[PDB]
């Protein structure tokens, strides 16, 4: 039912290894009766019952199956659970491949958008007839017989190769030791929480964590220079024979499909369209930041020659990549009055958290239930039940898994677990997502204690939490974020702009001990704080996003050459020799390929509507928040990207608000 | 989100 909660929440955590292998095997039995059934149908005999909502209902039961299977591998504490739910991964990443290279699955679609009255039909279903064609002929499926098996055979190849680029990322345990004067500026309470060696030394993982609060406030020039090193080289040795593999069969693959490279096949399937129109705005907007990061770097070399000259170190003159983070933060405390280390007091994890689902709970008009007693992959995971404030719909539920622990994954997503897409039998299926972060754990006896960075990035994920359960399509593969990868991080980017609200933040915050809120003058310099060292930071955007066009553009090209390129092209901090950040690229295998323009690209379209739509009227106000729940959430992917955002701006978007949010034109 |  709609308005219940019991049963529509299939999925088990309790699975042992054998138990994954096994599913495994009879997921792909029962999988294959459903399309070696359609594909042996006469073609003059398929209709919308035997073939499109056939082919429907086992995509709804095949990714909900699947999501138990090759989800266990990012949080599970079980590396033989982990180990298991890879081969699954391996296992099934081929079988799509094999399914959706069957000819006679596509000679039969392709009739029913020529053949049948497409008027008797929802939208949505030309739409999905649409999309289905143009993924066969994505595929070569109008191509001879002998170049399809080619492809098949290197798409094999290619799902191989990004599965293992990730599980070394995943499983890395690489760490440094150092000793207590070597950890110099740094407070004793990140200090007295690491791990001691028998000759009295620490232990320091390179995970978040550890690695970020060492390399913005290490006063010692060379323990930040062993953790740049070492954070730089993780799986130097074997990610790089994988690039060098798996780079040249994507434009190998795209050039037997007709497109010159591999960037130009997939910038087909987003809002850019164009390679050629995504450097037209990357190198566009290099040239209105190049000026503010030269401003940057010659501050920061005065802060570096000064603290050289005033400690007794040898100043050589330049920039390095380990002393980017440590002298931004000093720009942030002289600049901004901006002490990270002290903020971090009034944003416990706990009023954190209340204070972010009250306010979507007003702004998206929502209802929010934690399960006591929840069914999880790990005991520190909570869980949340969604409803609609008005009609109390039980739209979905999410887990909220905030620390890291040996085996997570190391970054920060949200991995969509169920689609709120149609059930065969005419009822509705329960949204569900994860948001998985490694926020600090609890230290010195403190609660969890947030930096405004780590308020950006839980607000960031909650945006795709949001746009997981509020979209509701009628198939699978519209429901959720399925849209197009350069517009999913537009719900996700456009939630931050309510982490730099004089108003918001107070209701983010509270004293862990005496329960008093920020003062107003340090919470006014919070606030202006937005735009500090943003020439460094998007410049680094920048050259991450040109790295990302030039390794699927040019064939023979070595990757770390070009990441060092454009670092001291673009960014003027060189790249250390050594190192291969291309290497710990885990975007390179998580569906990004060459689309990483999108996280600057998205943010043109979510500051024209925070600054034209919300800004105006009130971030608050919940006519705005349900037109904008309506419209850019609830379609998820059974709309276009550029028809959504027309139907909220009334208009086509422009860079005028994202640029004067920048401090530029 | 991106690579911080
Ligand atoms: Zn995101």
């Amino acid at each position: 039912s709609s308005y219940t909660v019991a049963g529509r929440n299939v999925l088990r955590w309790d699975l042992s290894p054998e138990q994954i292998k096994t599913r495994t095997e009879e997921l792909i039995v029962q999988t294959k009766q459903v399309y070696d059934a359609v594909g042996m149908l006469g073609i003059e005999e398929v209709t919308y019952e035997n073939c499109l909502q056939a082919l429907a209902d086992v995509e709804v039961k095949y990714i909900v199956e699947r999501t138990m299977l090759d989800f266990p591998q990012h949080v599970s504490s079980d590396k033989e659970v982990r180990a298991a739910s890879t081969e699954a991964d391996k296992r099934l990443s081929r079988f799509d491949i094999e399914m959706s290279m069957r000819g006679d699955i596509f000679e039969r679609i392709v009739h029913l958008q020529e053949t049948c009255d497409l008027g008797k039909i929802k939208p949505e279903a030309r739409r999905y007839l649409e999309k289905s064609i143009k993924m066969g002929k994505r595929n070569g499926l109008h191509l001879p017989e002998q170049v399809q098996n080619e492809i098949k055979s290197m798409k094999k190849r290619m799902s191989e190769l990004c599965i293992d680029f990730n599980k070394n990322l995943n499983e890395d345990d690489t760490f440094l030791v150092f000793s207590k004067a070597e950890l110099g500026a740094l407070p004793d309470d990140f200090i007295d929480s690491l791990e001691k060696t028998d000759d009295d030394k620490y232990k320091i993982t390179l995970k978040y964590p550890h690695y970020f609060p060492v390399m913005k406030k290490c006063c010692i020039p060379e323990t930040r220079r062993r953790m740049e090193m070492a954070f730089n080289t993780r799986c130097k040795e074997e990610n790089t024979i994988i690039l060098q593999q798996l780079l040249p069969l994507r434009t190998k693959v795209a050039k037997l499909l007709g497109y010159s490279t591999h960037a130009d096949f997939v910038l087909e399937m987003n809002t850019a369209k164009s390679t050629s129109r995504v450097t037209a705005f990357l190198d566009d907007l290099s040239q209105k930041l190049k000026p503010l990061g030269e401003a940057e770097r010659e501050f920061i070399l005065n802060l570096k020659k000064k603290e050289c000259k005033d400690r007794g170190f040898e100043y050589d003159g330049k920039i390095n990549a380990w002393d980017l983070y440590y002298y931004m933060t000093q720009t942030e405390e002289l600049k901004y009055s901006i002490d990270q280390e002290f903020l971090k007091e009034y944003f416990p994890i706990e009023v954190v958290t209340e204070g972010l689902l009250n306010t979507y709970q007003e702004l998206l008009g929502l209802s929010f239930e934690q399960m006591t007693d929840a069914h999880v992959w790990n005991k520190s995971v909570t869980l949340y039940t969604v409803k609609d404030k008005a009609t109390g719909e039980v739209l979905g539920q999410f887990y909220l898994d905030l620390y890291p622990r040996e085996g997570k994954y190391n970054h920060a997503a949200c991995f969509g677990l169920q689609p709120g897409c149609l059930l065969p039998d005419g009822s509705r299926m329960m949204a569900v997502a994860a948001l998985v972060v490694n926020f600090s754990q609890p230290v010195a006896g403190r609660p969890s204690l947030l930096r405004h960075d780590e308020v950006r990035t839980y607000f960031h994920e909650f945006g795709h939490v949001m746009h997981q359960i509020c979209a509701q399509t009628d198939f699978a593969r519209f429901s959720g974020t399925n849209v197009e990868t350069d517009f999913v991080e537009v719900p996700s980017q456009m939630l931050e702009n309510w982490v730099w609200d004089v108003d918001s933040l107070r209701r983010l915050s509270k004293h862990y001990k005496d329960g008093s809120p920020i003062a107003d003058d340090l919470l006014e310099k919070l606030v202006a704080s937005r735009l500090v060292n943003t020439g460094l930071l998007t410049l680094r955007q920048i050259v991450l996003s040109k790295v990302d066009q030039s390794l699927h553009t040019n064939t023979s090209l070595d990757a770390a050459s070009e990441y060092a390129k454009y670092c001291s092209e673009i960014l003027g901090v060189a790249a250390t020799p050594g190192t291969n950040m291309p290497a710990t690229f885990g975007h390179l295998a998580g569906g990004y390929d060459g689309q990483y323009y999108g996280y600057l690209w998205s943010e043109v379209f979510s500051m024209d509507m925070f600054y034209s739509c919300f800004k105006k009227e009130g971030i608050m106000n919940p006519e705005v928040g349900m037109k904008y729940r309506n419209l850019i959430l609830k379609p998820g992917g059974s709309l276009d990207g550029m028809d959504m955002l027309h139907n909220f701006l009334k208009r086509e978007p422009n860079q005028k608000a994202f640029l004067m949010s920048r401090g530029l034109h | 989100i991106h690579p911080f």
